[PDB]
C-alpha cells in the first residue's frame, strides 16, 4: 500500500481517536524501509505514545488497587499482569522498529537524538513493571540509550533545543525514578538548566518555541528534588 | 512526575443507574 | 468462573477504564441466565455504553470528514473506515440485542426492570439506525420505535410520572422522533408531557427521589429549549 495513503489513514485514525489504528499504519510506513519524514515521524511517536500510555495508566490504577487490599488482592495481580503483557508487547513492538529501522536510518543529528531518547524511554517504561532478575538488564539498556542520545545532544545540538532539553528532562526522571538516585538526577538536570540559561543570557532571542517551557520543568524538579 | 515528548450544546440522551 | 469473580473482574476493568474487558465479564455473567440484580446491570450498561458510545463518536468524526471533501481518493479513504467502524458497531449492537431477547427482557420479573429493558432495546436499534442506509433503515427504525413504545405503554400504566426510568424513557423516545424520524412536533409534545406530568406530582417526594427525578427533568427541559428555540 502507498506510504502516502497509509499516512493519511493515519491522520483520519487519530482524528477518530482510534490510536491502535494510528500505531499499525504508522508501523507498516515506519517497515517500508524509508527515513521517515519529521511529520511521520511526529505521527508514529504519537501514536504509539497514546497506546502505551493507556496501558500505563490502567496498570497504575490497577497496581495501587491490588496494595489497598486476599481473593480480590489476587484477582487484582492476575488482572494486573494482563495488563503488563499488552504493555510488554507494545514496548517490544517500539524497541523493535527503532533498532530495525528508524535509529540505523537517521541521517541527522536531530532525528538520531530523537530516537535513542524513544528507545531510552520505552526501556524505561519496560523497567516500570519489570521484576527481580529482569530489571536491571532492562534499567541498563534504558541508561544506555539515554546517554549515548546525549552526547550526541551535547555535540550537535544548541543548548535550548527542546530535544535536547526534552531529553535532560527524561534522562533526569530515569535518574530519580528508576534508578532512585537523586545525586545524578540534580546534577544532570542542573547542567542542563544552566547551560540554557546561558544561553538565554547571550542571545536576544528564543531560537525554539518550547525551550523557556521545558526549561521549567527542569528548574521545577530541581527545585522539588536536594 | 512529568516527561516530554518533542513535535517538531448537543442533545441528552440518558442511561439510568438505580441504585 | 463463577458470577462472584466475573463482576470483580468488570469492577477492575471499570476502573482500568478497560471497557471492552468489561464488557466481556458482564456479557459472561448475563449468559449463566439469572436475572441480573441493579449493580450487574449498571455495570452491564455501562460497559456497553463506553464500548459503542467510542465507535458512535468515531463514527460522526470520519463521517463528517467523508462528506466535507472536492471528492479524491481520499473521500473513498474516508468512506471504507467509516464502513470498518460501522461492522464493529453494528457487531457491538447485535450482540447486546441478543442478551436482551435471550436473557434480559425474559427474566424482568419487575416492571422498572422491563422499562428499563425495552428502552435499552430501542437504544440500541436507535444506534444501528443512526449508521443504517436504504432498504434495511426502515425495518431497524420500526424495531427501535415499537420496543420503546411497548416501554412507554408499561411506563404509564406502572410507573410514577416522576420516576427516572418513565422520565428517561420519555427523553430518548423524543430523540428517537426528533432525530431519527425527523419528527420535531411529536418530538417536543413527547418530552414535555413527560415533563410537565411529572412536575404536577413533585411534592410527592422524598429529598433523594426529588435528586433523582429532577436530574432527568432538567435534560426533557434543556433538549425541549434547545429544539424549540
Ligand atoms: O495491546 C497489545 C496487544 O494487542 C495485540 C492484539 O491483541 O497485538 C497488537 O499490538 C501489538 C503491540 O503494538 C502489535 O505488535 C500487534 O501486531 C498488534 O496486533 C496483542 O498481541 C498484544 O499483546
Ligand atoms: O469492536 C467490535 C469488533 O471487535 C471484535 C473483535 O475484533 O469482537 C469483539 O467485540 C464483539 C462485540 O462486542 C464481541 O462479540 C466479540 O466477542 C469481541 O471479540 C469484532 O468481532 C467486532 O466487529
Ligand atoms: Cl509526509
Ligand atoms: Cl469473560
Ligand atoms: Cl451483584
Ligand atoms: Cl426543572
Amino acid at each position: 500500500m502507498d506510504k502516502n495513503e497509509l499516512v493519511q489513514k493515519a491522520k483520519l485514525a487519530e482524528q477518530a481517536e482510534r490510536y491502535d489504528d494510528m500505531a499499525a499504519c504508522m508501523k507498516s510506513v515506519t517497515e517500508q524501509g524509508a527515513e521517515l519524514s519529521n511529520e511521520e515521524r511526529n505521527l508514529l511517536s504519537v501514536a504509539y505514545k497514546n497506546v502505551v500510555g493507556a496501558r500505563r495508566s490502567s496498570w497504575r490504577v490497577v497496581s495501587s488497587i491490588e496494595q489497598k487490599t486476599e481473593k480480590k488482592q489476587q484477582m487484582a495481580r492476575e488482572y494486573r499482569e494482563k495488563i503488563e503483557t499488552e504493555l510488554r508487547d507494545i514496548c517490544n513492538d517500539v524497541l523493535s522498529l527503532l533498532e530495525k529501522f528508524l535509529i540505523p536510518n537517521a541521517s541527522q543529528a536531530e532525528s538520531k537524538v530523537f530516537y535513542l531518547k524513544m528507545k531510552g524511554d520505552y526501556y524505561r517504561y519496560l523497567a516500570e513493571v519489570a521484576a527481580g532478575d529482569d530489571k536491571k538488564g532492562i534499567v541498563d539498556q534504558s541508561q544506555q540509550a539515554y546517554q549515548e542520545a546525549f552526547e550526541i545532544s551535547k555535540k550537535e545540538m544548541q543548548p535550548t533545543h527542546p530535544i535536547r532539553l526534552g531529553l535532560a528532562l527524561n534522562f533526569s526522571v530515569f535518574y530519580y525514578e528508576i534508578l532512585n538516585s537523586p545525586e545524578k538526577a540534580c546534577s544532570l538536570a542542573k547542567t542542563a538548566f544552566d547551560e540554557a540559561i546561558a544561553e538565554l543570557d547571550t542571545l536576544s532571542e528564543e531560537s525554539y518555541k518550547d525551550s523557556t517551557l521545558i526549561m521549567q520543568l527542569l528548574r521545577d524538579n530541581l527545585t522539588l528534588w536536594t | 512526575r512529568i516527561s516530554v515528548i518533542s513535535t517538531g450544546r448537543r442533545r441528552q440522551s440518558v442511561l439510568n443507574l438505580m441504585t
